């Protein structure tokens, strides 16, 4: 029970770095300021605002996969007496996110990195 | 002996609005900004300056009590940035 | 008997310090003579063998115990209120 | 308040503190009467109930105020 | 088990050793033959009239023998 | 209004401090008032402390 | 005789937790204003639980709101 | 209402378990004090006072055991 | 209604059973302390 | 279900507060319930305190 | 289930250790001290664990 | 005194929370103007 | 009667995340049983009387408490190291 | 001068007030001073 | 293994609660077990407290 | 200086441990010194506790 | 091992100090009164250090 | 060197004072040391 | 063990020494011979009528001999 | 060296438990060792607690 | 007498904000940030040490004023 | 009963700063070291522990040592925290 | 019950500060392991805990064990805290 609360609190602490690196926010906030440098303006429209409009867009599309994380994990069918099925249970909980990263990452770079179904920890820089 | 604690306690509430009035003049002035003044003794100055200039008497109760507080802060900041851009 | 002054008119003060200095001198002389007036009550033997005088001195011990801790936490909260503003 | 919870026992009985003194004045007058030993034991044993029910109720009210004051902080 | 067919892989076989106080192994085997849960491929290994024995099989057969032995010995 | 029916039972023992039934009922009153008063003191304390924790988190 | 009756997600979340802390505040308030319930031990134990999960509830939504708004500033200053 | 608590429950539970001991020791005090030499009356009131002293200490030390547990809960409130 | 205790019952065995007044007046104080010390062991 | 056989043994002692075997068994019951109640109070308290320590660490 | 704790086991040992002492006093210093040390020992067993339940936290 | 200290027990604490609340809002109030002027 | 399970099961790991995840499941299964077995020791009221089984239930609290407090503060430092380097 | 508290004064009331007479005169005397003892020994534990 | 010779001396006093030598040796036993149990309880507590003090200091 | 007239009345009772008036005055002395000594010990303790509580508050 | 300790030594000191007092009434009454007294002393003087450990 | 203390001294006031004369002799001598023994147990508790 | 074949590498063999109180080694060797858990490759090393012996083998054989040996002294 | 003349006075009362002078001297011994032992126990404790208060202040 | 200690500890807690406002530390700190800014150096010379060197001169001047308070009080 | 007092305090002008603090430190360390012995040999002397006349003094000196070193602890902690609030910035 | 002491405290040269710290750590972990096993064997022998004279000895070994590891804990805590402020600058 108390391992679930420290794991959720660790996700709330790490949440700015995951949205800063792991999700599709980097595709937004880079190309937004790319247009400003394409026009030649330096401080217009003052990129503090432009990071806002990149954040509401990236949160709007990341939220449906985030909603899947509730309905898999708020249920009461988590009691598995053997620890390996519970491990594969929470493996299958993050499976939509892992499937999303697999959909948007290049193939051979991932297997180069897990050379060291693929691990979520390995494809993250490859995304 | 309750009023002795209440006299300092009405004061420390009155100085918060006094801080909200006179804080954005210490950002605007060229000999008072954060580039010329540090962080540790800045906030000592800005409180006791508004304490020496606050118009109502200190021992009395302030009329701030639950009228409309979040828009009151935006009033006192808007007149503060007005006094900054005039000064 | 005892005395009450009736008119506690607000003598308006140029700063709050003269009020604090008079409250501090109004109570330091209070607790100084209390710390004697119960100790000399204990130190006389005729005062302590009487149960009637003894529960009176039990009473003043309970007053002196409750007083200084009621001034203690009241000023510790006053200092705690003023430092959270002045810290910033 | 704490004088009044003490004074309710001095008001609730009229002059018991003097009634014991005039009783032992008669006891030191003629220390040989059975009705005087029985009246003294009936008047003396009421006093220790009186003063220990005077000092225990203020003792329990003392820590009650001590529980009130310490929960300020 | 008379109602369904459970299938596990070979690396899931668990085993246990239990000790009975006031019930014999021959009486527990006559209970398993009376009920129909007696399996000749995974029998109970122990002395035929003693109290301690060893069991190994599928995880639905081992947890059944343990939960019926430690609830039968407590009743007797 | 508990202190009223506390304060209505002390006077008959003041007039008669030797009745065995009355001091039994008085102790039955006063220990229950002891249990009531610190319960209210301890329960307002948590509602202050958790209210101070929010401003401690957000300051 | 005893009786019984039977019967943007952030905008429903804040309204849902709005009275969820109010009725648990009030049920231990009239638990403690009723003097019959504060004397019994097994009623005291379930009020002790009722205080403790009340503390964990508003502390959990406190810190989770704090880290929720804590994730926006660093990305916005960038 | 003249209200009752759980400590008034257990004290009046002693007072309803007994029926007439508050007045039957007065009737044996009527009897023995009339002629104070009778052997069937000396043991009569001496059998009434003995159960009165046991019953009154039993109604008293039960109160303290039912007090200090409820003290330990409220001490465990914070 | 005639209420009875068991200290009323041991008096009733003494009725239904100057030395009789010395045997009973001592055994009634036997219970008066045995059943008083047992309930004094509460606290 | 301990409170049931608590609430069933006081009444026969209420009807007979002089039986020596019974009040001995009653004290053997009631002190054991005294040992039970603060044990439950102390055991829920630690489960609250270590759970409060995590939010104290992570805030 | 009819439940008995270890304190009850101690008090029951004064009931099963005697054979007819509960019957023959009806049928005295023996009953004085046999009930005296019974209450004193169950008081000791009441106290020895109570420091440990406080030493839980 | 048990009712007078209790009503002064709330009376000190709520006004202490009110003075901390009014000072934290003034700090985030003028700090928002500071960051918006840096923009 | 008693019953122990001699055979412990194991699975192959290929990556680095599953090695963390089996520690995650091993701690959640450790705390889920140790929150329960001391409560079953408390709820069985024959177990709350004997000082022998009181002393073993005394030390099982300290074993649970030091373990969960250790894994809290190690993770607090572990995420603090990811925090500071990316703040720079 | 010897300092005489209230319990010295009540023993002075027994002495200055004046076989089977003289022994029971002590029998009532040895208990009344223990009674005056423990009543003030009841206030003294309630200071702390 | 102290509890064995605890559990072997109570029964002979149970069978004979009038032997004067036995209750003297039994009281000399049971007070000695009283001295042992709280010693173990007080000694595990400091080892808990100092281990908790390190994470309170370093947190 | 109470201990002087304590230490002056025991020796005449030592020379005559059968005078009835003397043990009455001696008990009236020694119980009065009992009432004085715990009074001084109990009165210094509160003056320590309230002086320690302020630094306990301000630390 | 059958372990004996210091309270067993001081309680047996009353018995083994005399020759045959346990087999041969006012003597044995005060002899029990001092035997029972000294173990009440000795169980207190250690228990003050027991509560004085932590 | 045998050390002497105050409880030895107050019992040394009693032992040099000398059959009913000898058995009322242990009467009051038991009373005085048992009442003198508890007067410091409170104060020696009162260090802490 | 009569129902399956276990295989470990050589670096996993475990050792154990266990002393029984109220049963002999020759009485425990009959429990291993009659029940069919006897193994001639890794026998029990010890004196035949004593309590102390020494075992070494696979981790499913060692844990079975220790757990089935310390469960007979609670019954005898 | 106090424990020597403690351990030297118990044996003569053990060999002769009826001398009235000896039990008076024995009780006069044992109560003074009672006053000495808790004095040493109470005096080391303050030196530990005030040493713990400095690290409690500076942590 | 006892509350003179309360006045001492309450004076003790508000001490460094008096050093923040009342003394001449405000003359040294400002001119030392200005000699950093006029040279164009931004981070160096690492103003955590520049507070310390500006504090030590102000204590070096303020010491005879504050020392007479101890001997007077 | 033996007493002694020195009356004239040494006092001058030193522009040197650390040696006044060295005299303050040594003057506190010696005065807290002489009394830990004076209370300890009062407690190990078995004559002083039995006298109720001496016991009233013995409870006093343990309180005078207790309040003294606790006062220096809290004054220094506020002292080293005051310099901390200015230099940490 | 018959004891022995060793009198040689050898000296090996440090080749670095890292070589110094390994000796200071290994020299302190042995002392904290041995003293806790001393107090356990003192407790587990039950004839030692029933005597009045050995109890203040075990009290002393308790209070030294608490004060030793608390003094090395706060000092290492303030040491690494002194590292963190300099690295933040």
């Amino acid at each position: 029970n108390d391992i679930s609360l420290i794991a959720l609190l660790a996700f709330s602490t790490l949440l700015p770095f995951i949205i800063a690196s792991g999700t599709c926010f980097v595709k937004f906030s880079i190309v937004f300021v790319m247009v400003r440098n394409a026009l030649g303006l330096q401080q217009i429209p003052s990129n503090m605002t432009l990071n806002g409009v990149a954040l509401l867009l990236s949160m709007f599309v990341m939220w449906p996969i985030m909603h899947d994380a509730y309905v898999y994990f708020e249920d009461e069918d988590v009691t598995f007496n053997d620890i390996s099925s519970l491990s594969k249970h929470v493996d299958e909980g993050l499976d939509g996110y892992r499937d999303y990263l697999i959909k948007y990452s290049d193939r051979e770079l991932v297997q180069f990195f897990e050379n060291a179904k693929p691990s979520i920890f390995a494809l993250l820089p490859a995304y | 002996f309750y009023a002795l604690y209440f006299e300092i306690h009405h004061l420390v509430a009155s100085a918060a609005l006094g801080f909200a009035r006179v804080a954005p003049i210490f950002f605007f002035l060229p000999f008072l900004n954060s580039g010329v003044l540090s962080g540790a003794p800045r906030n000592a100055i800005i409180i006791l300056v508004a304490l020496g200039v606050w118009p109502h008497a200190l021992n009395e109760a302030p009329p701030f009590l639950s009228v409309a507080m979040i828009p009151l802060v935006l009033q006192e900041a808007a007149v503060g940035v007005m006094l900054g851009c005039l000064l | 008997g005892q005395a009450v002054n009736i008119r506690s008119m607000e003598t308006d003060i140029v700063s709050l310090d003269d009020r604090l200095l008079q409250a501090f001198s109004g109570s330091a002389i209070a607790t100084a003579v209390d710390k004697q007036t119960i100790t000399n009550r204990i130190e006389d033997p005729n005062l302590v063998t009487d149960p009637k005088e003894l529960a009176i001195s039990q009473e003043m011990i309970s007053d002196y115990n409750l007083y200084v801790s009621m001034v203690s936490t009241l000023t510790r909260k006053g200092v705690g209120a003023v430092e959270t503003l002045l810290r910033s | 308040y704490l004088d009044d919870v003490s004074a309710k026992f001095d008001t609730g009985v009229d002059n018991l503190q003097t009634q014991v003194t005039e009783a032992l004045d008669k006891l030191a007058a003629k220390p040989s009467d059975p009705a005087l030993l029985a009246a003294y034991q009936s008047k003396l044993s009421e006093y220790n109930l009186y003063r220990n029910a005077q000092s225990n109720t203020v003792k329990v009210f003392k820590d009650i105020d001590a529980a009130i004051i310490q929960n300020f902080r | 088990d008379g109602q369904a067919i459970y299938i596990y892989d070979a690396s899931e076989m668990r085993n246990a050793v239990v000790s009975l106080r006031n019930v014999s192994l021959n009486e527990f085997n006559n209970f398993l033959k009376r009920s129909g849960l007696y399996n000749k491929n995974y029998p109970l290994r122990g002395d035929n009239r003693k109290g301690t024995f060893y069991v190994s099989g599928p995880p639905v057969y081992v947890d059944m023998v343990v939960n019926a032995a430690t609830m039968m010995d407590k009743q007797n």
